[PDB]
RNA sequence: GGUGGGGUAACGGCCCACCAAGCCGAAGAUCGGUACGGGCCGUGAGAGCGGGAGCCCGGAGAUGGACACUGAGACACGGGUCC
RNA sequence: ACGGCUUUUCCGGAGUGUAAAAAGCUCCGGGAAUAAGGGCUGGGCAAGGCCGGUGGCAGCCGCCGCGGUAAUACCGGCGGCCCGAGUGGUGGCCACUAUUAUUGGGCCUAAAGCGGCCGUAGCCGGGCCCGUAAGUCCCUGGCGAAAUCCCACGGCUCAACCGUGGGGCUCGCUGGGGAUACUGCGGGCCUUGGGACCGGGAGAGGCCGGGGGUACCCCCGGGGUAGGGGUGAAAUCCUAUAAUCCCGGGGGGACCGCCAGUGGCGAAGGCGCCCGGCUGGAACGGGUCCGACGGUGAGGGCCGAAGGCCAGGGGAGCGAACCGGAUUAGAUACCCGGGUAGUCCUGGCUGUAAAGGAUGCGGGCUAGGUGUCGGGCGAGCUUCGAGCUCGCCCGGUGCCGUAGGGAAGCCGUUAAGCCCGCCGCCUGGGGAGUACGGCCGCAAGGCUGAAACUUAAAGGAAUUGGCGGGGGAGCACUACAAGGGGUGGAGCGUGCGGU
RNA sequence: GGUCAGGUCGAGCCCGGGCUCCGUGAGGGGGGAGAAGUCGUAACAAGGUAGCCGUAGGGGAACCUACGGCUCGAUC
RNA sequence: UAACUUCGGGAGAAGGGGUGCCUGCGGGUGCGUAACCCGCAGGUCGCAGUGACUAGGGGGGCCCGACUGUUUAAUAAAAA
């Protein structure tokens, strides 16, 4: 069920069972890295990288095809993304959590009386917890790193 | 949330044999469950079974033949030696020598028979009976 | 609701734990490890006593019983404390008098209590003046 | 206080909530005699 | 805990002179209650629970404390000094 | 009862025995001669429907329970049943007791799920590949004194006892060799669990600002006279200083009527007038992104109806306390007029409810049927509507029900069935949530929490009856309704109570 | 071995502060047993005003009232 | 370093140890071996080292008034 809300959503995408790209696919595998930095460049996130690939290139996903550079491994978005050097100094989904709960600390010190928005806030603050101790042990961030508000705000901007 | 397969698979076949069903599909799938599979149907609690690939652990197809009273992982696994089986026996089963107790041991996963006739010990990780 | 734990290989600390805790739930476990019997038994766990008699009454039975039932009080030589003794047969009462040097003993009853239709009385008298009550009583020795 | 459930039933016995009243009474006598 | 020494039959904060802030603890330190420890014994189908005086091994005591002499061995139940 | 036999044992002698004795062992003489008691007798539990004594007194009774003038239950006699050189009484330990539950207990209604959620240590943790062998398993050396324990043989007549061999016990420690299925550890690759993100929608989910709805109360101006209000009936109360009632205006303070639903949202407590801004969560459709990041969580943190307390505002209607009028034998109440705190707003504290689904949370599986909410898909209608109808999938929310579970009530894919996890709580009823101790709060109070003593029961589900100032169906001149004659007032006949 | 000085171990005694346990002490508080006591009738039926839980205030005593809650509440 | 407490206090509670002179070092601020102050080791004398001068006696119950303050100049300073 849901971490908080305890709840069974089963609500999710089904890939059928491949193991090789479409033969109707009409992108090479440079085409697709060259479409994947550009669209980096154009600002857009990882998610919305693939979403963009999957719907208007048709390119079912990009973990389909093999990596030219490792056979052990397939491709990825931030695989190509750090291969090109683009990719992200901190964990997206850690990113969007802060950038979140900062805006909402900003609605609630206007607004000090929404407790139900400062529950909100605390359980997001909760995911970001548990998310900042997955990264120190995988070794994704520094050890020394802590999630404070006030540094959020730096970080944020 | 999920901690054990091979349990969750055991309490399946139970449900299922004691409804009467004659397939059962076991979800998510291993190498300790198609070894545990392969024992029973060795020992004849169970008809033909099949892995199936789904781009994910995988998924057992599996028939029964209304053959087994009741099938349990055992947790936690005790370790067990070649001379002390006749209180796991006594404790697991009806009778003696009536089911078998599922044993992971240094020569793969055999049943405590198997085991003693090769004298050596393990760890047991089912019942079925 | 739920499955009794802690159940896992690496938790026999937990398990101790948790039986210890609830082990105190135990009235009598309870009751003899802290030797709570002893801090306040008038005996100080002895199978029996003596003491001299200090005076001869009479106590009620309970609903619906009704009929006299005639105890002495008694004062230890242990420690001086003072107890009430019934005294079993027919007759036994007339063979016991004041200052009398009596040796009473438990009395049979569900937690070592008191028995059947007298409650508040937890001893009876065995002896009297060094010679068995049930004897007096029945005739077969003399009260010296 | 805790909660003893079973007290609630009136069966033979008066309202737990007149019993609490009386046994509040009688602890706050005993706070002043102590002089607390 | 360290450095340098004393003493011991012996290593040791055992003690001494100086240098540091170390060491133990909710996996229960410290404090308090109880108790000589073990081989074993009683009970139970077993898991287990309870006791651990008599026989063996080890430890302490000789009215309560504290001290020394002789000897390989004692600070000594039927040896010695003081309260 | 008669006729025979033996001397285990007793008594007296001779040897042997002993350091000397004694005890034992062989033999001679006399002889059934020298030797059975304790509890129990109503059930549990084997044993009396026998006689005498006592008549709620003596007494018995571990528990149930007997005894009040026919006692199988007390005392005594005669019988009998158990064991037997023993048999009874009292205290203690184990089993009884799955009432301490790892094997192996419970928590909806009987004891017990923290009011709810977030999360630190701990415990339990998705699939595949490679490596090490710490745990684990197998083999082999050095140990774990003897006595004690079990088996066989041999010596005291057998045995108890002892000796000779084998095994076991000391819950284990340690030197080496072999295996890597599982767990641990290091590395590699995955997406299923859980997160992140985009898209169209749903909702009384929160906070802030603006605008309204009638209703109710007060005041003023006009009309209009005598009652108004209230109860079972009354009274208090308002009313000639013009009440109640109708009309035209002003002021104020709380609440959003029907629609409204087993409807929706929120962790819980709770949340319903309309437009605008800020904001949390969830469902659905996702060949989108990360790649086990997860579950529960002792300590600890936040939230938490009503009520209460501190400081400042407000106060229409209700209304603890209080003052009056009624009922009653009394009425410190129910009933009726007034009424303070409070109920409302802005900062705090308190942390309590039958805070209940009396049901902790995550995961896999175990027939269906039928309501309804949100989303998506297909088809047919359409007044082309964000409209209507049918079917299917996922997620919510109700009812019936199969297998099965339960003491039963009842639960039954929204389990209270079977299995894998984590924390919390219970161990007969009172004493008692009390006493003492400690922390928190201004206070009220909150949290933690026993003993002495007492008790055989307390408690739960359900059945038959009986009752109800419960609901129905009927019936009756020892009921009524409609009627006729009477008794109760006087004298006397007769029968009772009292004297 | 006598005397003086110094250094150590240290019995015993006195004083102060702790901790543990034990005894009693005028009077007071509630608790349990008791037999046929006095006052009323609070609960069990719609128990005659449905019962019960939080809080608050009153009353000889069971009890009464106000706000919020549950059905372990009958009839329509 | 106690009961109690209005948490401020009670409090210098109570109770215990030291204190002279002489010979040398270390330390603080300081340019300094200027000036002031703070420790350390050793030797030594007396009955006594804040040696004169200066310089609190303490604790436990009860009544009254909360406290600081004022009062009968010339018998009452108090609970008024």
């Amino acid at each position: 069920a849901r971490m908080h809300a305890r709840k069974r959503g089963k609500s999710g995408s089904k890939r059928p069972p491949r193991t090789a790209p479409p033969i109707w696919v009409e992108y090479t595998v440079e085409e697709i890295e060259n479409l994947v930095v550009k669209l980096r460049k154009e600002g857009y996130s990882t998610a919305m990288i693939g979403t963009i690939l999957r719907d208007q290139y048709g390119i079912p996903s990009v973990k389909l095809f093999k990596d030219p550079d490792n056979p052990n491994r397939n491709l990825t978005i931030t695989r190509i993304l750090e291969k090109h050097g683009l990719a992200p100094e901190i964990p997206e989904d850690l990113m969007f959590l802060i950038r979140r709960a900062v805006n909402l600390r900003k609605h609630l010190e206007q607004h000090p009386k929404d407790l139900h928005s400062m529950r909100g806030l605390q359980l997001i603050e909760s995911k970001i917890r548990r998310l900042v101790k997955y990264y120190k042990r995988k070794g994704k961030l520094p050890k020394n790193w802590r999630y404070d508000p006030e540094t959020a705000k730096l970080l944020v901007r | 949330t999920l901690l054990d397969p091979l349990a969750n698979a055991l309490s399946h076949i139970t449900n299922s044999e004691r409804v009467g069903k004659r397939e059962v599909y076991i979800k998510p799938a291993s190498k300790l469950i198609g070894e545990v599979l392969r024992v029973m149907q060795k020992y004849g609690y169970i008809g033909e079974f099949e892995f199936i690939d789904d781009g994910r652990a995988g998924v057992y197809r599996v028939q029964l033949l209304g053959r087994i009273n009741k099938a349990g992982a055992i947790k936690p696994r005790f370790p067990v030696k070649v001379s002390e089986f006749e209180k796991w026996e006594k404790r697991f089963l009806p009778a003696f020598e009536f089911g078998i107790l599922i044993v992971s041991t240094s020569q793969g996963v055999m049943s405590h028979k198997e085991a003693i006739e090769k004298g050596i010990g393990g760890r047991l990780i089912a019942y079925v009976y | 609701p739920g499955k009794k734990a802690p159940n896992g290989e690496f938790a026999g600390r937990k398990l101790k734990l948790k039986r210890k805790k609830f082990r105190w739930s135990d009235i009598r476990y309870k009751r003899r490890v802290l030797r709570l019997k002893e801090k306040s038994d008038p005996l100080e766990g002895a199978p029996q006593a003596r003491g001299i008699v200090l005076e001869k009454i009479a106590v009620e039975a309970k609903q619906p019983n009704s009929g006299m039932r005639k105890a002495v009080r008694v004062q230890l030589i242990k420690n001086g404390k003072v107890v009430t003794a019934f005294c079993p047969g027919d007759g036994a009462i007339k063979f016991i008098d004041e200052h009398d040097e009596v040796i009473i003993e438990g009395i049979g009853g569900p937690k070592g209590g008191s028995m059947g239709d007298i409650p508040g009385i937890r001893y009876k008298v065995v002896k009297v003046n060094r010679v068995s009550l049930k004897e007096l009583v029945k005739g077969r020795k003399e009260k010296p | 206080m805790k909660r003893r459930p079973r007290k609630w039933k009136k069966k033979g016995r008066m309202r737990w909530k007149w019993i609490k009243k009386r046994i509040r009474r009688l602890k706050r006598q005993r706070k002043k005699e102590r002089g607390l």
